């Protein structure tokens, strides 16, 4: 479908674009199927996550200035773990 | 010119662009489309206040300088639960854990 | 050897416009493939540049060797001034990966020594000890090129 939902390890859902989501490879193998439960990424972590694919969607084959994509210090090591395991 | 959202209720969150000059109500139609509930069963909120249907998100203070892919500005939800809507109430995201003594 | 600057002779203006919000580190490839170092560019600085036709710039962050695009691409090789206009050099940041970007953010916060002293896999603590490098960066574009 249009949106895919993306369950944190405490219960958020997060409603992206499947397109947005499949910038995932690991998202993207999980699917191909409507919604994908993380049992080790939490919301903080995973709401940036979501960020980034909207981040990455829309500067990738963009000659408008790109800004910074921006991460705390407090969540920069759980979001490691998590880009790692999901392969964006 | 387009405007990056994060529109929530409680535990859910649903990550989606609009166009400044759409209005509330479009903005309604779109959760719709997503959450099967009716513009009439919906509530759109900036904060406590609560958004006029006919307003355009420019106009509630959704601009590209505020909502932006990699910072979003939220817009609250809120159902018509048996002909009384339910308090706006978003559950907040998880809290990280404290900084290592390395950072 | 094979990523090497022309030796044209030939003038060519060129402006370096830093894009990006990293301090950028021009980087010219001399005749024998060799990485030079150019003077700094603050974030939102340009700078006019007497370079020459098919010479080879490549940009990356001065302070973490992060690379940067340059008109959308990784190198940039000045050419023929029509009118005596200048070239346009376009410093961008690229779309890091979150991983990349995750890696650079924690190699800015942690010093190297404490790397090991992180609780994350061992792959990781490789990737951020992995720091962007010219040389080797220099090594995969002349792999790429074999494959064509
Ligand atoms: C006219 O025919 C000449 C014939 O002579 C035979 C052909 O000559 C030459 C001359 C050269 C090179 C050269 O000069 N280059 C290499 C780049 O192409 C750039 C150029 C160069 O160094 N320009 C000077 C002016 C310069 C440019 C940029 C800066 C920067 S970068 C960031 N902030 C600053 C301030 C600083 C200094 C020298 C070997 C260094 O290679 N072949």
């Amino acid at each position: 479908m249009m949106y895919v939902k993306l369950i944190s390890s405490d219960g958020h859902e997060f409603i992206v674009k499947r397109e947005h989501a499949l910038t995932s490879g690991t998202i993207k193998a999980m699917l191909s199927t409507n919604e994908v439960n993380f049992r080790e990424i939490p919301s903080h972590v995973l709401s940036k996550v979501c960020m980034y694919f909207t981040y990455k969607v829309r500067y990738t084959n963009s000659s408008t200035e790109i800004p910074e994509f921006p991460i705390a210090p407090e969540i920069a090591l759980e979001l490691l773990m998590a880009a790692n395991f999901l392969d964006c | 010119m387009d405007v990056f959202l994060m529109i929530r209720r409680h535990k859910t969150t649903i990550f989606t662009d609009a166009k400044e000059s759409s209005t509330v109500f479009e903005l309604k139609r779109i959760v719709e489309g997503i959450l099967k509930r009716p513009p009439d069963e919906q509530r759109l909120y900036k904060d406590d206040q609560l958004l006029d249907d006919g307003k355009t998100l420019g106009e509630c203070g959704f601009t590209s300088q505020t909502a932006r892919p990699q910072a979003p500005a939220t817009v609250g939800l809120a159902f018509r639960a048996d002909d009384t809507f339910e308090a706006l109430c978003i559950e907040p995201f998880s809290s990280p854990p404290e900084l290592p003594d390395v950072m | 050897p094979v990523l090497r600057s022309v030796n044209s002779r030939e003038p060519s203006q060129v402006i370096f416009c830093n894009r990006s919000p990293r301090v950028v580190l021009p980087v010219w490839l001399n005749f024998d493939g060799e990485p030079q170092p150019y003077p700094t560019l603050p974030p939102g600085t340009g700078r006019r540049i007497h370079s020459y036709r098919g010479h080879l710039w490549l940009f990356r962050d001065a302070g973490t060797h992060d690379g940067l695009l340059v008109n959308q691409t990784e190198l940039f090789v000045p050419s023929l001034n029509v009118d005596g206009q200048p070239i346009f050099a376009n410093i961008t940041l690229p779309v890091y990966t979150l991983k990349e970007r995750c890696l650079q953010v924690v190699r800015s916060l942690v010093k190297p020594e404490n790397y090991r002293r992180l609780d994350i896999v061992r792959s990781l603590y490789e990737d951020l000890e992995d720091h962007p490098n010219v040389q080797k960066d220099l090594e995969r574009l002349t792999q790429e090129r074999i494959a064509h």
